[PDB]
């Protein structure tokens, strides 16, 4: 997207979101990142929404194909599952490449740095969901390490109701439950996060209260499923 | 188990 | 898809449908058509489902972008609408190319020939929805001509309850209403089609009755909207 | 106005 203006790529990403053209949206936002400037809060959300929708569709398809493959156990189901898996891995590698070149290293404020480290944990987590080889353990540790650095910053620099801090804790708790086989750690993290946010709600405006309580309900929904 | 949505 | 077996392409198209990967499904079915053999009834449905979903998503996005463009009347909205429009036209041209090389000319039974001519009318109709240039009238006439040939065959060779005959009449009625600015012709065609099917329902099994009445309800739904 | 669906 080298010939298109940064502002035009951002505008087109917003149009692509409206049109539910998430592959286009991700391509526009990749082009915007590659301009080399840091991203504002809104632009970070556009980048995250685009890739989360692209990889979300790939993960759903991979799960359908993996289920058919497991029930069947010709080569066609495995071949097609492998094709989808390779495409999914390619998108995760693309996102991780953008974070490494050079979003994370230029992110100095807590809000941006936590945001990008949470993304890094998420995309390693999606790689871990399909991993089966010699590097599976290292993929899981890469997710854990990114989430943990984000957690350490968020606990020092953000209030317990901050929506990024809450969403990071939610996704790290899912990592513990679904990837790391640590359901007790998942439950403890979700409970402590919820309780500390509850005790801080009194400080918030009506609008911030709505933002924080929405994510708290997601933590509670998982705790209801897990306990 | 649900992770964060985009919007 | 030249190196993949015909039967493997068909199997993968079915898997892609299950996974809601309609672009893949269309690519597999294009490969299957290009093997050069005629398509069975099931295979014709796979081809039609794949492309109808691909172009259906493109049309929905084009409509969103066209609405934003009309309300705005920088270059970005027009540029992006044009990009989506060109992709849509390319898919329609691909389908029309498959019908012309060589599905229609090898289709001798009424069921296959009507099916493909209805597809030809549909994809010209989708081209007409976005057309604005010197060929718009010719695009509309191409849709009309394909639908009309399909109609002539269907009235001679199929019973009035046949689901392909009913779906052809439904889509030709939509052509009349939405493309040709002939709402009275649309209403007359939908009403006559519905009434003639009603009078033939007594000949059908329970399963055929369910198939025919489903499409009759679609005709009635349009008549309710139009009258 | 509705046209035919695929399935
Ligand atoms: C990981 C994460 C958490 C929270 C946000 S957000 O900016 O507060 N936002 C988009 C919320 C996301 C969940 C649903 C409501 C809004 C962004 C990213
Ligand atoms: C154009 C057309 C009409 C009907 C058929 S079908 O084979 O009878 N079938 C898939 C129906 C399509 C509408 C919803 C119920 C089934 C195929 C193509
Ligand atoms: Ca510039
Ligand atoms: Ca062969
Ligand atoms: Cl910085
Ligand atoms: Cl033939």
């Amino acid at each position: 997207m080298g010939s298109m203006e940064r502002a035009s790529l951002i505008q087109k990403a917003k149009l692509a979101e409206q049109a539910e053209r998430y592959e286009d949206m991700a391509a526009f936002m990749k082009g915007a990142v590659e301009k080399g400037e840091e991203l504002s809060c809104e632009e970070r959300n556009l980048l995250s929404v685009a890739y989360k929708n692209v990889v979300g569709g790939q993960r759903a398809a991979w799960r359908v194909l993996s289920s058919i493959e497991q029930k069947s156990n010709g080569p066609e189901v495995r071949e097609y599952r492998e094709k989808v898996e390779t495409e999914l891995q390619g998108v995760c590698d693309t996102v991780l490449g953008l974070l490494d070149s050079h979003l994370i290293k230029e992110a100095g404020d807590a809000e941006s740095r936590v945001f990008y480290l949470k993304m890094k944990g998420d995309y390693y987590r999606y790689l871990a969901e399909v991993a089966t080889g010699d590097d599976k353990k290292r993929i899981i540790d890469s997710a854990r390490s990114a989430y943990q650095e984000a957690m350490d910053i968020s606990k020092k620099e953000m209030p317990p109701t901050n929506p990024i801090r809450l969403g990071l804790a939610l996704n790290f708790s899912v990592f513990h439950y679904e990837i790391a086989n640590s359901p007790e750690e998942a439950i403890s993290l979700a409970k402590t996060t919820f309780d500390e946010a509850m005790a801080d709600l009194h400080t918030l405006s009506e609008d911030s209260y709505k933002d924080s309580t929405l994510i708290m309900q997601l933590l509670r929904d998982n705790l209801t499923l897990w306990t | 188990a649900g992770s964060i949505p985009g919007r």
